[PDB]
């Protein structure tokens, strides 16, 4: 008993160290007290650091005492314990691959109350891998992680990571000056460096206390977009910023006078909600109307949760689609939470399975563990495949296509070696064909090569062409009709026909400007041996 | 097993309890492919896992009923047959009559002629199965040629081949146009009047369930489960 | 010759250390191909590969038409080569058609007869100047110049054709020079078939002064009109005429000096 | 001397109708100045006038340093021109510096101290292949080779400076020019040493050929240094070198032979 008073106050001081510093030495030296507290059997210190031992991120990475202590955490009824050992039994890192077990794990993960094994089990039931594909099994199981995504993280929360695929990385690559363009007291330098310090991103971690003294330097500039971001960081509040209606209404207020679009939106939505001022339905519609002209994205939305609701405009069903389906384009979680909640409830739109669901997907996409991508991708620079490839396995697993993809080229590449050689390329294929079928092109042309060269299959060249037509008559990759045209002027896995070579063959130059010199060699080659049939003639 | 056990085998999670029998035709199960399970409500659950086998062809298949040519005969005298619209061309295939490819010529308002090409006139124990986009499903093949003539194959007429394909929720449409060799063609057709045949049927892997035996003590299935299954069935009959 | 043996196979091993590196990332046809032409240093050495296979092209093509440089030729076209490589760098530029390889081939190949047509004229002065002629040198000189007649029109049609095509571009520029370079051909044939007259007669030809320099007067107000309705065009164009210059002001001062010797001829 | 005179007067009198035509309809002298400052046809006449003053002012100063042209140099100094005005052009569209009137200006001056010191390199060699030399020339050519050297120095500061204090652009160029400038006239200083002390005896120097090749092997040991410099500088700069690429073969073929020639005489 004098154990578990000391581990949970070892876990506490490695908790408080985690959450304040984000130093990578500081986050590490944190986790030296929630190992501490592992070793003590400590419940909610197991779940934290069996998964940084398996990812390897914060610890070493070591597969083996990461299965050992979740078999530990499942005899007690974990359900993070549970999750993370069915995502080890569905890809064979440290057991023996069994899919049946995989959906057992799996299944009591989601029992458990996790929203990993329910975004899995609501990608499987999607897809039908390792399942019958079924919409109601997997709208039950997208929409409670939907639903927690959308009333967490909306916007009192936020996580907009960029997905960047490395094979695209590798056909086209792709912040001190932006700092010291801001320190010249430009305005716009600084509500860059503003926006990607309250709300992070491009490499850059956030920073609530600088960006408040980078919009405030911009405010006094008199910016339009300036003056409704120092109104809203003192609306919804931080620790630095106090939250408070009143003086940032008034801001909101004159800034919506003028011409702020973003102005505009937070002025109506004070007046809406009635944060600090009494509530005026028709004012807030009017304000409203110019933000959606204008385009802002958060006014767009906000007017139609007004008529969809039927709060101070006629319920028109026809009218509050046609806000959600317009902020939606602009990239609004709400926008497509509540257009998915439109299309299942069958209000609005006619009672529609698959709509509901890829709208269901691309906001539960967009949740806290989309960040392991950032993670995930790091630790691909950082030299260390072994952790680039579990982080994005997993991600793989619940869903994802830009890790579906990113975890199948490092496969691909030979170089993670946490799995076999003996194993990486049927688990490479595995993966591009999931991938492949969720409107990627190259995993379509990656999956026509691997049945060309027997790449974890038997070579196959029916297949082969199969595939590459595929990623031709849908996407119109150039590479694919002139790899289309080689398998006719050589009769793989179909009867040769030159005539149909070169249309296949020219076909690549009117889709692509790259394809106008590959085509040109392999047309003169397809000419000779034209020029050669008719000598021997 | 690496090209059919990759991911297309469905397994399903079912809770038949502590009274069950494991049941002894289909699938191979064995009482030390197992794995306890505890819920986070203490729940103690033993899961019963299934051996893979999902093999042969021991389906008891008996078709007494009549050859797959009588179900696409009020296919053929119905004589309403489909289009298909593509980038510049459209062909149309017309069920057991012809198979024509055109695009009409269209000026400024003003010209209304047409590329007139046609694609054919229609004047074994082992059923031949097609890759349609790397499954295998099987078809019924109809041969139409005499259509108009090659001008890069010797002067020789354009021959077509029809193929039928079961799906149960197609209204018989064209599903894909492509070419194997210059003026040779093959086109895939998806429609449901044949779907009754069970060998032409839509082949479906047998779904390897899971029994999820209750441990003396636990209830039948898990609260949280239950209390989930509610909701969805709150949830669905209203929408 | 073993001098550019070692230019040659130096250049050889250089393309393929390119290519060999392309099929090292990019293991097929299409995604080398590409990744070749998108890349500046791979795209630098296949440039350097075309003029190594162009010079050596170069330097047998001058072998059929001429036995070898008479220590003179050699002087006159380097010079001449210096004022026409700056002058095609000039207008390529200026004209804003962007480095491409439609663009510097076509330039190139312009360079290509127009050093070819310079070492025939000087050979044309030589043909007077040398009172041993054999049939095959005769023979020769005449092959020269029907390529080149060809060729010159040729370019001459396709891109004033290209000018009703698409418009007001960098072709029509191009096309110029070869009309230019055009009439210089009918100017060496001209010569050379003055001089062979002149050759087959065992006496002194008197009117072959007045038809020399009647056949430079022609080329002189030929050159002029060609030049004055190109200015006037690149007046009114996108950008300034710039480029020749020099080309114009030569042929310029050697009209003033054909004019003014057929004033002193005639008075 | 009439054409040159006929030729000035036609530019002045093209000059004031440009004039006239910008204060015709733009009285106040700023919107007159802004109207012939955005007029391309304006533009193009004041530049014309400037480069016809540029030519006079040259001729002036030609033959206040030199007595009369040799009638070689200056057919030396034509094809130097027309070299150098070609190379400019090159080297201005091909840096995409845009086209302002601040560089052409300063274009002018280095192709007119580049000009100098040819002909500074002419009249040395003259010197040298002349028995009959007066006390007049040599304090002129003396008194030039200062101004040059003087002017030289100080374009070559300010390029430094400002290369230093803006970063890569045209400056580096011309500070490259400027430095090979110097370099050249610190050889012809060397040169016009040792032609100083030949000429005071009255007898062959022997060691004049050994030391005249000892300052050649120098300056071309620190032409192909400056050269291998401005190329790495091209090779690690975004744009294509391209600009002159004949100064660099005349000055490795001088090199090799004197290196040669050097070799042969040891
Ligand atoms: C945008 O607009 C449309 C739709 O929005 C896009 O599809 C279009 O992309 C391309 O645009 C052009 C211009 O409209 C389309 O028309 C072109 O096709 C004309 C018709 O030719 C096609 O069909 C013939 C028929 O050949 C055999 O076909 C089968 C056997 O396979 C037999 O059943 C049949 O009986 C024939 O025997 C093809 O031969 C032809 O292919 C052509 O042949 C060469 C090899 O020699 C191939 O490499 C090329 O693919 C080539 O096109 C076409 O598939 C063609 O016009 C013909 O030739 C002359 C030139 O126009 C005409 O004067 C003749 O009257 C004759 O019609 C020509 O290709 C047209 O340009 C084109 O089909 C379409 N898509 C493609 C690439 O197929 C977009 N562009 C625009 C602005 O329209
Ligand atoms: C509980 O903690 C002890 C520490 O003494 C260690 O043996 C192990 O982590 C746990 N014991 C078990 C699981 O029997
Ligand atoms: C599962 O993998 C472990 C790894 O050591 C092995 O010991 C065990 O036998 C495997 N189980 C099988 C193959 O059924
Ligand atoms: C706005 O005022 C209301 C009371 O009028 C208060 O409950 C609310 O917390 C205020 N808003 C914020 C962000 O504090
Ligand atoms: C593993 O690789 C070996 C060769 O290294 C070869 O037997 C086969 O590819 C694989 N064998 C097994 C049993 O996995």
């Amino acid at each position: 008993r004098r154990q578990m008073q000391e581990a949970e106050m070892m876990y506490q001081t490695g908790m408080k160290i985690l959450n304040g510093s984000n130093k990578k030495s500081q986050k590490r030296e944190a986790y030296r007290y929630l190992q501490k507290a592992a070793s003590m059997n400590h419940t909610k210190a197991l779940e934290r650091v069996s998964y940084a031992l398996l990812f390897g991120d914060y610890l070493p990475q070591n597969i083996q005492a990461a299965r050992e202590m979740f078999e530990k955490l499942t005899e007690e009824g974990s359900p993070k314990g549970q999750t993370a050992l069915g995502f080890l039994y569905a890809s064979g890192l440290g057991v023996n691959s069994s899919q049946a077990k995989a959906l057992v794990y799996y299944t009591f993960g989601a029992l458990g109350g996790n929203l990993i094994a329910h975004m899995v089990l609501g990608y499987r039931y999607w897809a039908g891998i390792g399942v019958l594909q079924s919409c109601e099994s997997a709208l039950t199981h997208y929409r409670l992680v939907a639903n927690h995504v959308a009333s967490d993280i909306s916007l009192t929360g936020g996580s907009v990571v960029q997905r960047i695929r490395l094979p695209d990385e590798v056909e086209n690559p792709g912040i001190q000056y932006y700092q010291f363009l801001a320190e010249k007291g430009d305005v716009q330098a600084q509500v860059g460096l503003g926006q990607l310090h309250l709300h992070g991103g491009r490499g850059v971690e956030q920073n609530h206390q600088r960006a408040f003294d980078y919009f405030n330097l911009a405010a006094n500039a008199g910016n339009s977009h300036a003056m409704a971001f120092l109104g809203k960081m003192y609306s919804e509040g931080s620790d630095i910023v106090p939250q408070s209606n009143e003086t940032a209404l008034h801001y909101f207020k004159k800034a919506a006078d003028m011409g702020n679009p973003v102005g505009q939106s937070g002025l109506g939505m004070a007046y809406l909600y009635g944060r600090g001022v009494q509530v005026n339905y028709d004012l807030a519609l009017k304000y409203f109307q110019k933000a959606a002209e204008q385009g802002w994205v958060d006014g767009q939305l906000q007017l139609g949760s007004m008529y969809y609701n039927g709060i101070g405009v006629k319920r028109d069903y026809k009218q509050a689609l046609k806000y959600f389906n317009l902020a939606s384009q602009g990239g609004h979680i709400l926008a497509f939470y509540n257009l998915a909640q439109m299309h299942a409830s069958g209000t609005g739109v006619m009672r529609s399975c698959h709509t509901a669901v890829e709208l269901f997907k691309n906001v539960c996409e967009r949740g806290r563990w989309s960040e392991r991508l950032m993670t995930a991708y790091n630790s691909y620079k950082d030299g260390d495949y072994n952790a680039a490839v579990i982080q994005y396995l997993l991600l793989a697993e619940q869903g994802y296509e830009v890790a579906q993809s990113n975890a199948a080229f490092i496969l691909d590449q030979r170089e993670a070696s946490i799995v076999g050689e003996n194993e990486t390329y049927p688990r490479a294929l595995l993966h591009w064909n999931r991938a492949a079928s969720q409107g990627y092109t190259v995993a379509r042309i990656k999956l026509g090569d691997y049945h060309f060269y027997g790449f974890g299959t038997d070579v196959d060249y029916e297949t082969a062409f199969i595939h590459y037509r595929l990623a031709s008559e849908q996407q119109h990759s150039a590479q694919a009709m002139f790899n289309l045209g080689y398998m006719h002027e050589k009769g793989l896995g179909i009867k040769q026909d030159i005539h149909l070579a070169k249309r296949f063959y020219d076909m690549a130059a009117e889709a692509s400007p790259d394809a106008q010199v590959p085509v040109f060699l392999a047309l003169c080659k397809l000419g000779v041996v034209y020029f050669l049939q008719y000598i021997r003639e | 097993a690496l090209p059919q056990l990759s991911d297309d085998i469905p397994f399903r999670v079912n809770w038949p309890g502590t009274e069950f029998s494991l049941p002894t035709t289909g699938v191979l199960y064995k009482e030390d492919n197992y794995v306890i399970m505890t819920t986070a409500h203490k729940e103690k659950y033993k899961c019963i896992l299934p051996l893979v086998t999902s093999g042969d062809e021991e389906e008891e298949k008996d078709y007494k009923g009549p050859n797959p040519r009588e179900l696409l005969e009020p296919l053929f005298k119905q004589s309403s047959c489909s289009y298909r619209i593509e980038s510049y061309w459209t062909y149309e295939v017309c069920h057991g009559k012809h198979i024509r490819q055109y695009h009409e010529e269209k000026e400024t308002g003003q010209k209304i002629n047409i590329h007139e090409y046609y694609l054919g006139n229609m004047l074994s124990n082992e059923i031949p199965t097609k890759n349609i986009e790397g499954q295998m499903t099987p078809y019924y093949p109809v041969g139409m040629g005499n259509g108009t003539p090659c001008s890069l194959k010797q002067n020789r007429p354009r021959s077509s081949t029809v193929m039928y394909i079961c799906h149960p929720e197609s209204k018989h449409e064209i599903l894909s146009v492509a070419e194997v060799t210059t003026c040779e063609y093959e086109v895939v057709i998806l429609t449901p009047l044949l779907c009754s045949h069970p060998k032409y049927r839509f082949r479906a892997s047998p779904v390897n369930d899971i029994f999820c035996q209750s441990l003396p003590g636990s209830p039948f299935k898990p609260l949280t489960l239950r209390q989930l299954e509610q909701q969805e069935e709150i949830l669905r009959v209203p929408f | 010759m073993f001098r550019t043996a070692v230019m040659m196979a130096a250049s050889l091993a250089l393309t393929g250390a390119v290519v060999a590196h392309a099929y090292y990332l990019k293991h097929q046809f299409y995604p080398t191909v590409v990744y070749l032409t998108k890349s500046s240093p791979s795209m630098a050495v296949l440039y350097i590969q075309a003029f190594v296979l162009v010079f050596l092209l170069g330097k047998v093509m001058g072998k059929v038409f001429f036995g070898q440089l008479r220590a003179a030729e050699m002087e006159h076209l380097l010079e001449r080569s210096w004022y026409a490589v700056t002058e095609t760098c000039l207008a390529f530029t200026v004209f804003r058609d962007d480095f491409s390889p439609r663009f510097v081939a076509l330039f190139t190949l312009l360079l290509f007869l127009k050093c070819f047509h310079w070492l025939a004229e000087d050979r044309v002065d030589f043909m007077e100047r040398s009172p041993n002629i054999s049939w095959l040198f005769h023979c020769r000189i005449v092959s020269l110049m029907f390529l080149l007649g060809i060729l010159d029109f040729l370019f001459v049609s396709h891109a004033y054709h290209s000018i009703l095509t698409r418009g007001a571009s960098v072709q029509l520029v191009f096309g110029f020079e070869y009309a230019i370079l055009m009439t210089m051909v009918l100017t060496i044939f001209i010569k050379y078939v003055l001089h062979s007259v002149d050759l087959q007669s065992e006496n002194p030809w008197d009117n072959k002064a007045v038809y020399m320099l009647y056949t430079e007067l022609f080329t002189g107000f030929i050159k002029v009109l060609l030049y004055m309705a190109f200015m006037t065009i690149m007046i009114k164009v996108h950008t300034f005429p710039l480029f020749a210059i020099r080309p114009m002001y030569l042929a310029m001062r050697q009209f003033k000096k054909a004019v003014t010797d057929a004033i002193m001829s005639r008075r």
